[PDB]
């Protein structure tokens, strides 16, 4: 399961993830791929923010889904 | 970020579906001065033809493309702020600390689906003739909304409720305020129904 | 022996013209939870813009095209059943054990098409002030409709009647029930006009 | 010398500007039995949302385009004749005999413009509780129209006068009768301010 | 641009929200003779269906687009000055002389919000039958507006007071005038409640 | 005078009458033209059940007007 | 100065007239090129019957205005 | 004279019949070309049950009009 | 003080006046330019009859305004 | 019998019940497969609360009908 | 417990307030948080003033209950 | 901050202002940059007339906000 995180800069972040993965692990791999501290990170899916505890299955985020990353 | 535009043009990209619920586009078109008068008519009809939400889609679309005057974003936000729907003013603000905590956003999506699931119970039992007055005490209805609640009540009470529930779900922290309206009126049945106490 | 979804998509294609006379689309939308609130409002506008019958035609169309979450078909039928339009339920239930006999259908297309012919006679001679009360008793008007009629008579009696004669024609076995309203109520002369005997 | 439908389509093309003023479309719909119920529903909406005059334009337009069953024109004209809009019936009548003389059309256009100008004077000085009964007695208001006016002045005497002035301006030889009504009742001041003598 | 028509157009853009809350569009439609008889009908229907504010928008929108006879912007303003909405007349004047001082506008703008929070007390403890007559001579109610309040008073006192409050807040210097009513009326308790003292 | 009679199902009947004819005459033409008995005709015109004993000129049915035919019990 | 007296038969007829001319003049122009004697035709403009006396200027018949013609 | 008989499966059924036949006959022609027993057949035109007694022309069945069939 | 008066036919006239002027002069001013006697003249402004004995100042006319002109016997 | 229960987040889970089960059965077997407290469950069907006392059939649920699972607040 | 306040400017401010806090407590802490002086204000809840010496326990100020404060 | 005023003619005047500046101050800035005297200026912030004595912070005029300038012309 790969999902598309798109940033303000415009470059899209594609993440090889799994429905079992929690939000933090999604935030965790962003550190590796761009060096953005997770505190700054806050993911948005269809106008819904992502609580860190839940997993990708809780939000019905399926294959080839689009995520939004907003900083500050 | 770097520039106010690309900040805003991207905040309507992320939160488009979250503000579509929250923006009442009929009154907010008043303050959008930068919009050419011919563009405004193109939206004032989409409100009439295809409802409010499919018009906000058109409105936010027609902003994400097309150059506009400098300071349009802060003009847009000040429209939302003083049109009585400040909830979308949190998301549209290029400033970030306004936007709500993810539990708050979640807690309300639950409070929203609760209405969309109990709406037939609400519609049959609620009387906007008497509940409207306390709804504007909690300031969860604007000056513009109450006109449309009072006018839509012309053809039946149920049309009033179906329009009231369409409005109050756009206000910040409405469920707790709405229950206070219901509890402090005769509708002690609905609060029993909404929260299952 | 077939899928329940495709059975229902077939019925709203077979009885599309039949049922759009019977569905009151304004209240059935409260019970339709699979429909996005963006579309539920477009239909609510088509009611206000182009009348009920052209709104059902949109509602049925937007169900035929567009995949919804499984289990919607039962929700729609229970929407029709308990929104006060049970005659439309029979034509929708994929358990076809409940639809009316063909002689009954013809006997009620004539009784409706006769009611249209005699509409000017009714609108002149009918008084909804003393017909609403007993139509509710004879259970061919719902509390949603009584509010609508009593609110569509505020601009004159004759506007009330034309609204009454659109609500009645959707109910079950209405013609006999309607005459029973007219016979007990003082409007005895209408019966001789309406039944011609 | 042509078929009645052909030149009637011509007459509603020539006199469309006139009869758009003279037709009261809400009650003429009860007699148009050729109109599909999905159209009479839409026109009964444009009456309700977009005003009576924009509804007649829709009604006439949907009468031009679209073939209706042979013999419709006599039904439409007899509709205008007995819904209490006789003046429109003179224009529509394809035999073209009772068409009013041009001086009559010229004058009663002038009197209408004079009534629009003096309307703020009339509305502030005319009591419909004291003038409807004579208007009924003078056969320039129908039972349909009295019910409409008497129910549109429940929200204030002034709002009723707006409705009364919109109705009578469609009747035949309305000005002389209207002045006769004002003179016959005690409202003698207006006619002094209305005919200038 | 030194043309009055184009200046008036821009002045609305600055004040479009304020005027919508300050215009009673039912009476002002009488004096707008240049407006087509059709648009004057559509606006009165927009009052009934979609609320006064969406009617004033239609009134305004159709004023700017489309030419009118030179000198209409004074006919429009003078209409608003004498149909019981004088406060919008203050804003509307292109020469901008009679624009209320920003101390006045801000102070009343929070006065208006104050009433909204006090309606549940007002609609209870204030009774129209004993305040209308006094309210007339203070010159913050017109004969046009008095009848509606007396008309809305029919279905209970509470609906009457909701109509009075909706009506005074458009008059010039209304809060000070409104208090002069209350203290000169038996409701000397409310004036303590309105200003706290 | 030319008159069109449309039944509930939707078909029309082409009539030949004259304004001095009584309704029974019109119903009489309804007899031999398609075959419904006189007691089984109810005639609705402009939302008015036509009285039998009257004549067409009483209701002012002009040329190429339409009469609606409803069967009785 | 041009006008179009549309008819029942559909063939629009174009008439060179002058705003000084009165109605009977264009009705006289019906004699020239139509053959319908002036009495039994009844010219109509924008839902407004054209009188025997007045002139086209009085009815605001400007460039490219259309007339209608009802017979019998 | 011809008609199309739509079924649930979408395999439209075509019939060469004549307007004088009773609904039984088209309910009996389906026997000859599909074999579904006539009793189970419920045959609909424009959202109106077709009474077995009446004939097709009585329902204004015009040339190559569409017909719906509902089983069981 | 440019003002206009509107006849019902759609024509318009232009005037130069002063606010204290009597309507009589204004009507008489119309007569000099169009010939209609002041007896037949009837002036409507702000939806009311304009009395002859009063002045524009009484009726709050400004420049560039448009009056309406209607006639009677 | 074969019922879908839509949780608020949308992660619907298919169930199999007996078409006349007491609501305690359908509530209990949710947490057997889903895991939310057997009291936190508040089932909404056709805009109606589902009180635990009644049976499934009395609330007239057919096959493939969907119940809405909203958590106790 | 937390409560909301809406100044006649309309703005929503979250406050931390206990029902052990009377009005004298909240009068300054809104001034501390915003700067509306405690004597030039007044508190509007349920369409009413608030007495300075009384506790919010008297007034039934539930958690999340929203106030409004005015400029006298 | 850096706020904008829209005039009737269309051209917008950009100001180097900060929230510490009162309305009298910004009205002077318009004069120094455009030339209308302060007594002639009436500034509008989204349908709200700006009082002379108060400051931008009183009206929640954030950075890059907008103003409308209307002049009491003849």
């Amino acid at each position: 399961m790969q999902i598309f995180v798109k940033t303000l800069t415009g470059k899209t972040i594609t993440l090889e993830v799994e429905p079992s993965d929690t939000i933090e692990n999604v935030k965790a791999k962003i550190q590796d791929k761009e060096g953005i501290p997770p505190d700054q990170q806050r993911l948005i899916f269809a106008g819904k923010q992502l609580e860190d505890g839940r997993t990708l299955s809780d939000y019905n985020i399926q294959k080839e889904s689009t995520l939004h990353l907003v900083l500050r | 970020g770097y520039s106010t535009d690309e900040n805003f043009r991207y905040l309507i990209s992320c939160f488009r579906a979250r503000v579509k619920m929250y923006i009442q586009v009929e009154p907010v078109l008043d303050y959008l001065t930068f919009l050419p008068a011919e563009v405004k008519e193109q939206i004032q009809r989409t409100v009439a033809t295809s409802g409010n939400m499919q018009a906000v889609e058109l409105l936010l679309s027609t902003l994400e493309k097309g150059v506009w005057h400098l300071g349009w974003t802060r003009e847009f936000v000040e429209a939302l702020r003083r049109t009585g729907s400040p909830l979308a003013a949190r998301y549209m603000n290029p400033e970030l600390t306004d936007l709500p905590s993810p539990s708050f956003e979640n807690a309300h999506d639950e409070y929203l689906q609760l209405l969309n699931l109990l709406q037939p119970t609400l519609v049959d039992k609620l009387l906007v003739r008497d509940v409207l007055d306390k709804c504007m005490e909690e300031e969860l209805l604007t000056i513009e909304d109450r006109n449309r609640i009072a006018a839509a009540e012309n053809n039946g009470n149920e049309s009033g409720v179906r329009e009231l529930l369409k409005r109050i779900v756009q206000k910040e922290n409405w469920f707790s305020a709405f229950l206070n309206v219901l509890r402090q009126t005769g509708n002690n049945e609905l609060v029993q129904e909404l929260t299952g106490s």
